[PDB]
């Protein structure tokens, strides 16, 4: 009752924080394209 | 619902296959999962009974310096093994994987110039091609017939590197005189789980014969056989590795196509090769 | 009782891929209550169906377990007769015809025979689905061999431009068995699981299904490659490792001058 | 506390997704970024 949502809950919301880093890494590899779009243009 | 007594032949199950090296690990991921040490003491405890009197495992005596293998084929009872070497009887904790008891075991004499004969022998065939082997001689008048039981282990525990594996063999020397039919068996198991899973299970049914000529004859005869054997063996195993990736691997799974090229998806997906065509 | 499901994980991980199904049926016996959360991260081999209108063969997994039946892709039927289910997209299940199309042409030309089956679903941006493959041994042979590959893929097809974001995951549960009189029976079990992403251009020449099809074949290359050399050389390396052929004291000549050209090489340093 | 961690906890998950949606709609405009710079590449 307790635990089950203290467990499921704060690694749940630290799975959407997974899902956060999932989204850093498509910011940051985005950006990192971005560079080797503007080299292509270049 | 399971009941109590199905569940000393579901922990009778995970003991009996436990990889060699690994025995403590399965105790652990089974005794925080049956929960109660009860059933498992008695069922797990002649489960590991079994897991330790079949696979030649390395008992320590602390009086001798020796560490003795504990076979199947010598027992008293209460893990009253009767040690071959030094005349010693011995308790031994399964679980605790320490021998008790040194008491100097009053053995009623069966093939003890055999034993310590063959014994010798064999220890100088550990010494020659075994790096950590241990030998271990039971001499035995078994149902009137006088046997030796050569025992033969080598094995290395390397949790850091994830790998296992123990070097099994056994040698029934069946002292029949006229004709010793020298038959026994050398299973190998093998794990190794870096990033991944792989298990080596093989065994060989040696059958080989020799006439009991002398004593040291047969020592080193019966060496010669164990040489012979081994050498091949072992030589034998390395080449079935060697010839792998055309013949086991084709049955399952080719390398490349029998076209030896790579797959046209653009192709196959474009149009259909003519298969409608023949 | 969280624990007890890492142990009980570590003790498939140990377990002998032998018997996989027996003892995934027993530890599931233990706590029942822990069964259908094992039985989406315990590999296993897989089960094949039997088409009965189309006279084909489909595996079976939890993608194609729609309810308790089985989306049939030779068919698109369920069996049980659930007339309930999750029938995939029209335009999914023509793709997913092709699909199987296609790795029927890969499985017949890489292993020769066998059963195979690509399953999809949806996603927002994109589609997904999951490869099943199982070549058994030739049961003719002697040779007793069960192949058995698992493909997880998940196409995160992009805005639009035809550029998508192609996420796989495998697995390879292996096989092996030869009777063979140098080594009597030589038994080998084994099993991997890799990931691999990329993210190769959608074209009318580049449909998605041949992005996945280069995948699918570039990491069954990987795999069974890197199987054959670095595990099982592996085995092959601890058995000599053992016990060696050479007699010792020879070793010792061997080793002593080995030794003397150790010092030899780090005495120049 | 069931309770208190329920409101906390659910808010720091609400709060975590609305995030995941602010990088949503960052790497949403990311690559309407990349397919302008695509577009020029084309030009």
């Amino acid at each position: 009752v307790i635990r089950q949502k203290e467990k499921d809950l704060v690694l749940a919301a630290r799975l959407g924080k997974a899902l956060l880093e999932r989204n850093q890494d498509m910011s940051r590899q985005y950006e990192q394209m971005h560079k080797e779009l503007t080299d292509k243009l270049e | 619902r399971v009941s109590d007594e199905e569940k000393v032949r579901i922990a009778a199950k995970f003991i009996t296959h436990a990889p060699p090296g690994e025995f403590n690990e399965v105790f652990n991921d089974v005794r925080l999962l049956l929960n109660n040490d009860n059933l498992l003491r008695e069922g797990a405890a002649h489960a590991f009974a079994q897991y330790n009197m079949d696979q030649f495992t390395p008992v320590k005596i602390e009086g001798y310096e020796d560490q003795v293998l504990i076979t199947e084929h010598g027992d008293l009872g209460n893990s009253r093994f009767l040690d071959p070497r030094n005349k010693i009887s011995f308790k031994f904790d399964h679980l605790r994987k320490e021998a008790s008891d040194p008491q100097p075991e009053e053995v009623d004499g069966s093939l003890k110039s055999w034993r310590e004969s063959c014994d010798s022998a064999l220890r100088a065939y550990v010494k020659d091609h075994y790096s950590n082997g241990f030998c271990t001689v039971y001499a035995k008048n078994i149902d009137g017939q006088q046997t030796i039981i050569a025992c033969i282990e080598s094995h290395q525990f390397q949790p850091k590197n994830f790998w296992n594996g123990r070097w099994r063999s056994e040698w029934k020397f069946t002292i029949t005189p006229p004709t010793a039919q020298v038959v026994g068996v050398l299973k190998i198991q093998v794990h190794y789980y870096e990033d991944g899973n792989v298990q080596l299970v093989s065994h060989k049914d040696v059958q080989d014969s020799v006439t009991v000529s002398n004593e040291a004859q047969t020592a080193k005869e019966f060496i010669k056989i164990i040489e012979h054997a081994e050498n091949e063996y072992q030589t034998a195993i390395s080449e079935n590795y060697q010839t792998m990736s055309d013949t086991t691997f084709k049955a399952l799974r080719r390398q490349l196509p029998v076209t030896r090229t790579k797959i046209d998806w653009n192709k196959i997906l474009s149009y259909k090769i003519g298969k409608e065509m023949q | 009782s969280d624990q007890q499901l890492d142990c009980a994980l570590d003790l498939m991980r140990r377990l002998p891929p032998q018997q996989i199904e027996k003892n995934l049926s027993d530890l599931i016996d233990l706590v029942p209550s822990l069964c259908e959360d094992l039985l989406s991260s315990v590999d296993q081999p897989l089960k094949i169906a039997r088409d009965k209108v189309v006279g084909k063969d489909y595996l079976l997994c939890d993608y194609n377990r729609d309810g308790d039946s089985y989306r049939s892709p030779w068919s698109n039927k369920y069996d049980p007769p659930l007339e309930d289910g999750a029938m995939p997209s029209a335009r999914l299940r023509k793709l997913e015809v092709e699909a199987n199309n296609a790795f029927d042409q890969y499985r017949d030309l890489y292993f020769e025979g066998g059963v195979s089956s690509v399953y999809l679903w949806d996603l927002d941006h994109g589609f997904a689905g999951v490869i099943l493959i199982k070549k058994a041994g030739d049961g003719s042979k002697k040779i007793k061999g069960c192949w058995d590959s698992i493909h997880v893929v998940e196409v995160q097809e992009k805005s639009s431009g035809r550029t998508a974001h192609y996420k796989l995951t495998s697995t390879v549960m292996l096989w092996l068995q030869t009777n063979k009189s140098g080594s009597g029976t030589m038994n080998l079990g084994g099993s991997l699981t890799r990931q691999m992403e990329k993210d190769e251009t959608v074209s009318d020449c580049s449909p998605h299904i041949a992005n996945i099809g280069r995948l699918v074949e570039d990491m069954e290359n990987k795999i069974r490659s890197t199987l054959n050399e670095i595990y099982f050389g592996k085995t092959k390396d601890i058995v000599n490792g053992l016990r060696s052929v050479q007699t010792f004291a020879d070793k010792s000549k061997q080793e002593a001058l080995k030794n003397d050209l150790v010092e030899a090489l780090k005495r120049k340093q | 506390v069931i309770r208190q961690k329920e409101k906390d906890l659910v808010l720091a998950a609400r709060l975590g997704k609305a995030l995941l949606e602010r990088n949503q709609d960052m790497s949403r405009q990311y690559e309407q970024m990349h397919k302008e710079l695509t577009d020029k590449l084309e030009h």
